RNA sequence: AGGGGAGUGAAAUAGAACCUGAAACCGUAUGCGUACAAGCAGUGGGAGCCUACUUGUUAGGUGACUGCGUACCUUUUGUAU
RNA sequence: AACCCACUCCCGUUGAAAAGGUAGGGGAUGACUUGUGGAUCGGAGUGAAAGGCUAAUCAAGCUCGGAGAUAGCUGGUUCUC
RNA sequence: AGGUGGUCGGGUAGAGAAUACCAAGGCGCUUGAGAGAACUCGGGUGAAGGAACUAGGCAAAAUGGCACCGUAACUUCGGG
RNA sequence: CUUGUCGGGUAAGUUCCGACCUGCACGAAUGGCGUAACGAUGGCGGCGCUGUCUCCACCCGAGACUCAGUGAAAUUGAAA
RNA sequence: UGUCGGCUCAUCACAUCCUGGGGCUGAAGCCGGUCCCAAGGGUAUGGCUGUUCGCCAUUUAAAGUGGUACGCGAGCUGGGUUUAGAACGUCGUGAGACAGUUCGGUCCCUAUCUGCCGUGGACGUUUGAGAUUUGAGAGGGGCUGCUCCUAGUACGAGAGGACCGGAGUGGACGAACCUCUGGUGUUCCGGUUGUCACGCCAGUGGCAUUGCCGGGUAGCUAUGUUCGGAAAAGAUAACCGCUGAAAGCAUCUAAGCGGGAAACUUGCCUCAAGAUGAGAUCUCACUGGGAACUUGAUUCCCCUGAAGGGCCGUCGAAGACUACGACGUUGAUAGGCUGGGUGUGUAAGCGUUGUGAGGCGUUGAGCUAACCAGUACUAAUUGCCCGUGAGGCUUGACCA
C-alpha cells in the first residue's frame, strides 16, 4: 500500500510536532561544585559526598 | 493473607492420623439416602496427597467390580467421618500416578515394616 | 464428558460389547454428555445370540465416565472407562443384569431400576 | 443500593457446613467509614453521603485535602467515595460499619476487573480462529473480514476489534452475604468478586434483589 | 501477561542465562569491583548475595554446594576464607549498586557493583 | 576535518568543488492569521491589526466573517468523473 | 552415508537467493556420477520426445547491416489579436 | 545462507566416512541495549473425546536395533 | 439421459466393490482380455496414532514494541 | 473493476421459522388451519458430492426468506472453472476440436488518506490548585426446554387432557474469578543414557530438542466456580370495550372515558460537561515597588515566586511506548536477611553388612522460584524546572 497523493509541506510537519527532545535532570555536588546526573557518580567519581573509583 | 490464614484455623479440630502415599486405608464417608444416617467404606491405596492446610486433599484408588474406581477427598470435610490406615507401603515418590497403567501383579506395593 | 463419535462399552447383558455415540439429547447445540444423560448409540460390536444387532441404532443412558463426577463438597469420582447402558423404547433397560459400579445421582425416577440391580452403589 | 461500605478484598477461601457442603467465599476486611460530607437538596442539588476509609501520611496530604479533612474532624485516609443515598440522614462523623447487613442480605460488589494489557479478537471477543493446517498462510489467529464491499464501502462504528481487555469496573449482582464479623470487621461473601487481592470493592444491597 | 513473575529474560537463553551469571559472581568476588548494565546488576545481587550467605560457616558440604554453583576453585577459595569472616555480623546487602552514565556504543545505562566493606 | 582573525588582491559572498550563479527543494528571523471547524483552496464583499509616510477619500503586508464556485489535457453523442 | 536427483508441507516472494532454506523423500556397481581436452548450431544442430535445449534469451539464438522497412492504428504537436 | 575437481582424516561409544561428545587445529558468523502487548515464525506439554477436520488423515502424532519364535491369499516357483 | 437398476459395505455412501446389458458413442499389434513382482502413480475401506478438530490453554526462542547508530522502496495533478 | 464453492467476520429489510398479543374456524379438550399486529432475542450436527442445492440419518422451541460487486482473496483457501503435459469417446485426410470425461499443475504488496478498535500530547473551559460529583447524550443486555403442584381437575361416551397461577432444575450465550477439580509451569526437586572436564577416588558441572523422563509453587487458564437475562411503571399495535348522537333505533367515535404485546420510553450494567450550552459542591494559595505611554483586559525593569505540578529514583495483579497507582530516610517501595509455608523425596560425609553391585543408621533428610510475616543491611540525595503577587467590563438587586 502507497499513497495516492504526496504530502503537502504542512501535513509532514505536524507530524513532527512530536519529535522534540527531552531534557535530563542534572545536579551540582556541593562539596566539589560540579555538574553531574542526577542520581548518577559524576564524571569524576564522586556520589553523594563521597569517592567511589578514583579513576 | 494473615487474616485469611485465621479463618481456616477455626474449621481445622479434626484429628487425621498421620498417612502417607502408598499407604492403604478405609475412609468412612458419610451417605444421608433419604433421612437414615449411614456410614460406607472406601478401601484402597494413596495415590496422591496435597498438603494445602485447611484445603488439603488426598486420593485413593480400588478395583471395585472389575472396574479401577478413584475418589479425591477433601481432608477438612464433614463427609470423611474417620480414616485408618490399614497398611503401609515402600515407595520411592510422592504420586503414584504409574499404578493406573498396572492391573494385577504389576500394582502391588512393597510393605515398609519398620 | 461424552460426544458424538466416542466410543463406550455397555454396562449390562444386552449382547452389545461396544456402542458409539450419534447424538447427544436434551438441547441444540449441545456438546457434552454425563453421568445421567441419555445419549443416541449405534452398536458397534455384539454377540452372536444377543437381543441387540450390529448396525442397530437406539437409546442408552451414560453410568461411568472418564471425566468424573463432582460432589457437594468438593469430592471427585472418576473411573477408568466409560459406560452405558441401552434402554428400550420406554425408557427401561433391555437387559436384565449390571455389571460394575454406579453411582448415587442415578438414583432418579426413571432410572431406579438400574440401581438396584447394580452391584455396587458409590 | 444506596448506602454500602468501601472494603478490600483480601483473598478466598471456603467454610464447611454440618452437611458437608463447601461454600466458596470471598473474604472482605472492611475498615470502619468516616463520614466525611453530607449532601443535601439545598446545598448541593442530588442527596448523597461521602465518605473515606484508610490512612495516608501527612506529606502525602495536600492542603486543599487537610482542611476539607478538618472540616469534619475524620483525618484523611485513602481515597474518598460517594454513594448517592435515598432518603438517611448522616451527620459529618459517624461511622459506617459491616453492622449495615446481615446473613442472607443479597448484594452487589464493584471493584477494578484484573487488566490484561491488550489483547486479541479470539480472547477479547471469543473470536473462532482459522485453521492451523490445509494450507492456511500465516492467518490463524487473525481477525478475517471487517466489512463489506463498495456499499457502505466503511467500517460499522462499535465493530469488534484487538486491544485492551480492559482494568475497568464491573459489578457482580446477587451475592450472598454467608458471615458478618463485627469484631474483626470482615463480610463473607459467596462467589467471585472482581478484581485480584488487596484491591478497592465497594458493597451495596442488591438493585434487583426480589427473588 | 507477566502478574507477580520474577526475572529477565535478557534475550538469551536459559543456559546461556546460568553461564553468564555464574561468570559474572566469580569476577565480582576476585575483583571486588566491576563495571556492568544496569539491568544485568539488578539480576546479579539475586545469585552472589546467597553465595556470600552460604559462605558464613564452613563444611566440606557448603564448600561442596558452592563449588556447584561456582565452577571455581579460586571463587570457592576466596569465599569461606576472606567473605563469609567479613560478612559475619551483616545481614544481608552485601553488595551496592550505583548508576554510572551510558556506554558510547549503544547507550547502554550502566552501573558499578561493588562489596560493602572493600578493604580498598 | 572545519572555522575565527590577520595578510595578498581593484575585487575573497573571486579561496582552489574558485566567472556569473536562476528554479525545484531545505532553513533562520519579523509582521499578521490559525485549536466548535466541513469539500478544486480561488473570486466578489469585508472588519480588525502591523508597517511606511504624503498623518488618513494614501501606499504595502495579513484576510476573522460572508455570497458564488466539482483541476488541466486527450478522446468522445456525452467527463468533476 | 558420501555423491546425483527433486516427491510433500511450510517459510521466503522489496528474498540471504532473477528458482533457495529447514524438515521429511528417491537412486545409490550402474541404461551410474564426475574432472580435463575435443566434435556437431540457426530453417541449422541435438533431443529415452517436454516444441525441450543451443551462455538468466527459443513454434527458429545473438550481433551488425538493408533500415529512418511498413503502421487506413494509438499518443503528441510550442506566441498574440 | 548458492555452486566449485582431487588428497589426509585421531579418541570414547558405534556395523560404519551415520550419529553424540571431544583431540590437533580453528571459530563466536561487523549493529547493539532493553521490555517481555496483539499478531507472525520455529518449537515443548496438554484434561475428556479420538478424523467429528478437510476437496483429501494435508500437517502432526506414531513405528523404528539385535537375537529367537512365528507368518496368509496368490505366484512367472524367484517371490509375496 | 444418470446420483440407471439390483446386492455389499455406513446410523446415513453423487465416490468404492460385485453384477445386469438399454455399448448416446468398446473391440482385437493407434492390439483385446487377464496377470505374480514392482510404483515419491489414481480411487475406496480399516487398525494404531494423534491439537486435524470440539476449543483452544500455558511455556520457550526469533521478530513486532522502546532507546542509540546507519538508512531504502513501489507510488505521487494539486489538496484546508 | 480478480467471476464458483468453503472458512473468518458481519450489517440491514420484513413478504415472521420459534418465542409474544389477537379475530374466524367445518375451534369439545390436547393438537391444528387461516388471517391481523409484532424485527427484542434466537434460529442444528453428520454421510455423499468441488458443489450452492438436493437426498438421507439423528436432533431442536425453531432449523425463516431476501439485500449488501449473486457482502467479504491489498482477511485465508484453491476442490470446481479457463494456459502450457498426457489419455479415452466422438468429429476431421491432417494440423486439430469438443460450452464431453480423466490424472497433474507458482494465489505478490512494509497502509499515505478516509474508516474502525485502543492509547496519549496540546490548548480551552476567564486567577490558579487538590478532591468529590450531576447527567444532555451514547453503548451493552433482552433466548429458551423439561419436570412438579394446581389437577387426573375444566372438557370429553371413553381414550385422553387443559387455560390462569406458583415451585424447581437444564441447554446455548455472556461476565467476573482461581477457594475447589484439572492443564501449564525451559526460573524448584529428583531418576537415568552417551561423552568431556574439574589432578585422581568420591562428588559435581557442560553438551546431547529442557538429552530423555517423573512430579510440581506462584502466575495465567477451562474443561472448574459464582453470577446474569428479570420483576415493575408509562405510552401504544392488532384486538376488546363504556357512554353516545349525527340518523327518535343501532353504532368503540364524531365530544368524552378505559383495557391492551418479547416492539417504543424508563427501570439493570458501562462510558459520559471538547454537553465550546465546556455544569455543581468542599477545601487550599498568593494582600511589593518604579518607569514609559500610542493613557487602560497596555508595555518594560527590580524584588518576589505560594497552593500545586513535573523532571528524577525504588516499583506495581498497571502497561507496546504512554497513561494510571504506591513510595522516596520523619521510609517496608524493591532486593537481601531471618522465620514459616509449599514442592520434591531420606543429600553429603561418616559408621556398619557384603568379594562386589547394592542394602541399613545418622534422616522425612538435604535443597527449595514468583507465596506469607518481620527486619533499614543495600538502593530510593542535601536537587532543578514550571506555576505568581488577590483575579476585566456593563447592568440589576441587596446592602452603608
Ligand atoms: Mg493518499
Ligand atoms: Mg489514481
Ligand atoms: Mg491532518
Ligand atoms: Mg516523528
Ligand atoms: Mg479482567
Ligand atoms: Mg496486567
Ligand atoms: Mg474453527
Ligand atoms: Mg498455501
Ligand atoms: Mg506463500
Ligand atoms: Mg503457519
Ligand atoms: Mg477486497
Ligand atoms: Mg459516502
Ligand atoms: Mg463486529
Ligand atoms: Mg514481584
Ligand atoms: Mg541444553
Ligand atoms: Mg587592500
Ligand atoms: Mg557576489
Ligand atoms: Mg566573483
Ligand atoms: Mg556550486
Ligand atoms: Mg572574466
Ligand atoms: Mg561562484
Ligand atoms: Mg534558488
Ligand atoms: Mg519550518
Ligand atoms: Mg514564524
Ligand atoms: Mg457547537
Ligand atoms: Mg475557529
Ligand atoms: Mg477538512
Ligand atoms: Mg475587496
Ligand atoms: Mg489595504
Ligand atoms: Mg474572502
Ligand atoms: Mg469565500
Ligand atoms: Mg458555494
Ligand atoms: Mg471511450
Ligand atoms: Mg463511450
Ligand atoms: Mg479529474
Ligand atoms: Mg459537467
Ligand atoms: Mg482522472
Ligand atoms: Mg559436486
Ligand atoms: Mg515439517
Ligand atoms: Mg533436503
Ligand atoms: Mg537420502
Ligand atoms: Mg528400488
Ligand atoms: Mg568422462
Ligand atoms: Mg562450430
Ligand atoms: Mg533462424
Ligand atoms: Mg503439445
Ligand atoms: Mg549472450
Ligand atoms: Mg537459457
Ligand atoms: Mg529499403
Ligand atoms: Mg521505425
Ligand atoms: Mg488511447
Ligand atoms: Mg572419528
Ligand atoms: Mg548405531
Ligand atoms: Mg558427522
Ligand atoms: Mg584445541
Ligand atoms: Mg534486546
Ligand atoms: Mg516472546
Ligand atoms: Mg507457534
Ligand atoms: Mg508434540
Ligand atoms: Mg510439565
Ligand atoms: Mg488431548
Ligand atoms: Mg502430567
Ligand atoms: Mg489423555
Ligand atoms: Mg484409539
Ligand atoms: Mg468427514
Ligand atoms: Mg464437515
Ligand atoms: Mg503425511
Ligand atoms: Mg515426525
Ligand atoms: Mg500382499
Ligand atoms: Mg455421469
Ligand atoms: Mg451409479
Ligand atoms: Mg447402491
Ligand atoms: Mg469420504
Ligand atoms: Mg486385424
Ligand atoms: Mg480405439
Ligand atoms: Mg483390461
Ligand atoms: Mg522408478
Ligand atoms: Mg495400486
Ligand atoms: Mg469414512
Ligand atoms: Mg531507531
Ligand atoms: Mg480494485
Ligand atoms: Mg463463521
Ligand atoms: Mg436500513
Ligand atoms: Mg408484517
Ligand atoms: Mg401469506
Ligand atoms: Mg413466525
Ligand atoms: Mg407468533
Ligand atoms: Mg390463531
Ligand atoms: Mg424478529
Ligand atoms: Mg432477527
Ligand atoms: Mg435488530
Ligand atoms: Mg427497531
Ligand atoms: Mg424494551
Ligand atoms: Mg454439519
Ligand atoms: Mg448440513
Ligand atoms: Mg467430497
Ligand atoms: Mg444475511
Ligand atoms: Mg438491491
Ligand atoms: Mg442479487
Ligand atoms: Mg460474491
Ligand atoms: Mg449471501
Ligand atoms: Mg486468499
Ligand atoms: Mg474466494
Ligand atoms: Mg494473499
Ligand atoms: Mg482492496
Ligand atoms: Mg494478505
Ligand atoms: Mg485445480
Ligand atoms: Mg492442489
Ligand atoms: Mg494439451
Ligand atoms: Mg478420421
Ligand atoms: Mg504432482
Ligand atoms: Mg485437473
Ligand atoms: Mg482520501
Ligand atoms: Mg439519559
Ligand atoms: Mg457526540
Ligand atoms: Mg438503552
Ligand atoms: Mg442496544
Ligand atoms: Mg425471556
Ligand atoms: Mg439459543
Ligand atoms: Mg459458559
Ligand atoms: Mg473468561
Ligand atoms: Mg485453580
Ligand atoms: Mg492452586
Ligand atoms: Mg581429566
Ligand atoms: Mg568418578
Ligand atoms: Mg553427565
Ligand atoms: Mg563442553
Ligand atoms: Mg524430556
Ligand atoms: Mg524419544
Ligand atoms: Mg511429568
Ligand atoms: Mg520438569
Ligand atoms: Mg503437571
Ligand atoms: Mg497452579
Ligand atoms: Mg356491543
Ligand atoms: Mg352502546
Ligand atoms: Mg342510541
Ligand atoms: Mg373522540
Ligand atoms: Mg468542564
Ligand atoms: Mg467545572
Ligand atoms: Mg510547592
Ligand atoms: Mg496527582
Ligand atoms: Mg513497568
Ligand atoms: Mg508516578
Ligand atoms: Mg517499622
Ligand atoms: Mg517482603
Ligand atoms: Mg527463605
Ligand atoms: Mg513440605
Ligand atoms: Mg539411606
Ligand atoms: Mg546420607
Ligand atoms: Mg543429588
Ligand atoms: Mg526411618
Ligand atoms: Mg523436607
Amino acid at each position: 500500500a502507497v499513497q495516492q497523493n504526496k504530502k503537502s509541506r504542512s501535513a509532514r510537519d505536524m507530524r513532527r510536532s512530536h519529535d522534540a527532545l527531552e531534557s535530563n535532570a542534572l545536579s551540582v555536588e556541593k562539596s566539589t561544585g560540579e555538574v553531574h546526573l542526577r542520581h548518577h557518580v559524576s564524571p569524576d567519581g564522586f556520589y553523594r559526598g563521597r569517592k567511589v573509583v578514583d579513576k | 493473607n494473615k487474616i485469611i490464614q485465621q479463618i481456616e484455623a477455626e474449621q481445622m479440630n479434626k484429628e487425621i492420623p498421620a498417612f502417607a502415599p502408598g499407604d492403604t486405608v478405609i475412609v468412612q464417608v458419610k451417605v444421608k439416602e433419604g433421612d437414615r444416617q449411614r456410614l460406607q467404606a472406601f478401601e484402597g491405596v494413596v495415590i496422591a496427597k496435597r498438603n494445602r492446610g485447611l484445603n488439603s486433599a488426598f486420593t485413593v484408588r480400588k478395583i471395585s467390580n472389575g472396574v479401577g474406581v478413584e475418589r479425591t477427598f477433601q481432608t477438612y470435610s464433614p463427609i470423611v467421618d474417620s480414616l485408618s490406615v490399614k497398611r503401609r507401603g515402600d515407595v520411592r515418590k510422592a504420586k503414584l500416578y504409574y499404578l493406573r497403567a498396572l492391573s494385577g501383579k504389576a500394582a502391588r506395593i512393597k510393605e515398609k515394616l519398620v | 464428558m461424552i460426544q458424538t463419535q466416542s466410543m463406550l462399552d455397555v454396562a449390562d447383558n444386552s449382547g452389545a460389547r461396544r456402542v458409539m455415540c450419534i447424538k447427544v439429547l436434551g438441547g441444540s447445540h449441545r456438546r457434552y454428555a454425563g453421568i445421567g444423560d441419555i445419549i443416541k448409540v449405534t452398536v458397534k460390536e455384539a454377540i452372536p445370540r444377543g437381543k441387540v444387532k450390529k448396525g442397530q441404532v437406539m437409546t442408552a443412558v451414560v453410568v461411568r465416565t472418564k471425566h468424573g463426577v463432582r460432589r457437594t463438597d468438593g469430592s471427585i469420582i472418576r473411573f477408568d472407562g466409560n459406560a452405558a447402558v441401552l434402554l428400550n423404547n420406554k425408557q427401561e433397560p433391555i437387559g436384565t443384569r449390571i455389571f460394575g459400579p454406579v453411582t448415587r445421582e442415578l438414583r432418579t425416577e426413571k432410572f431406579m431400576k438400574i440401581v438396584s440391580l447394580a452391584p455396587e452403589v458409590l | 443500593m444506596t448506602i454500602g461500605v468501601v472494603g478490600r478484598k483480601c483473598g478466598m477461601t471456603r467454610i464447611f457446613t454440618e452437611e458437608g457442603v463447601s461454600i466458596p467465599v470471598t473474604v472482605i476486611e472492611v475498615e470502619p467509614n468516616r463520614v466525611t460530607q453530607f449532601k443535601t437538596e439545598e446545598t448541593d442539588g442530588y442527596r448523597a453521603v461521602q465518605v473515606t476509609a484508610g490512612e495516608r501520611r501527612a506529606s502525602r496530604v495536600t492542603k486543599a485535602q487537610a482542611g476539607h479533612f478538618a472540616k469534619a474532624n475524620v483525618a484523611a485516609g485513602r481515597g474518598v467515595w460517594e454513594f448517592r443515598l435515598g432518603e438517611e440522614q448522616y451527620a459529618a462523623g459517624d461511622q459506617i460499619t459491616v453492622d449495615l447487613f446481615q446473613a442472607g442480605q443479597m448484594v452487589d460488589v464493584t471493584g477494578e476487573s484484573k487488566g490484561k494489557g491488550f489483547a486479541g479478537t479470539i480472547k477479547r471477543w471469543n473470536f473462532r480462529g482459522q485453521d492451523n493446517t490445509h494450507g492456511n498462510s500465516v492467518s490463524h489467529r487473525v481477525p478475517g473480514s471487517i466489512g463489506q464491499c463498495q456499499t457502505p464501502g466503511r467500517v460499522f462504528k462499535g465493530k469488534k476489534m484487538s486491544g485492551h481487555l480492559g482494568a475497568e469496573r464491573v459489578t457482580v449482582q446477587s451475592l450472598e452475604i454467608v458471615r458478618v464479623d463485627a469484631e474483626r470487621n470482615l463480610l463473607l461473601v459467596k462467589g467471585a468478586v472482581p478484581g485480584a487481592t488487596g484491591g478497592d470493592v465497594i458493597v451495596r444491597p442488591a438493585a434487583k434483589a426480589r427473588g | 501477561m507477566r502478574h507477580r513473575k520474577s526475572g529477565r529474560h535478557l534475550s538469551r537463553t536459559s543456559a546461556h542465562r546460568k553461564a553468564m551469571f555464574q561468570n559474572m559472581a566469580v569476577s565480582l568476588f576476585e575483583h571486588e569491583l566491576i563495571k556492568t548494565t544496569l539491568p544485568k546488576a539488578k539480576e546479579l545481587r539475586r545469585v552472589a548475595e546467597p553465595l556470600i550467605t552460604l559462605a558464613k560457616e564452613d563444611s566440606v558440604a557448603n564448600r561442596r554446594l558452592a563449588f556447584d554453583r561456582t565452577r571455581s576453585k579460586a571463587a570457592v577459595g576466596k569465599l569461606f576464607n576472606d567473605l563469609g569472616k567479613r560478612y559475619a555480623n551483616r545481614p544481608g546487602g552485601y553488595l551496592r549498586i550505583l548508576k554510572c552514565g551510558f556506554r558510547a556504543g549503544d547507550n547502554a545505562p550502566m552501573a558499578y557493583v561493588e562489596l560493602v566493606d572493600r578493604p580498598v
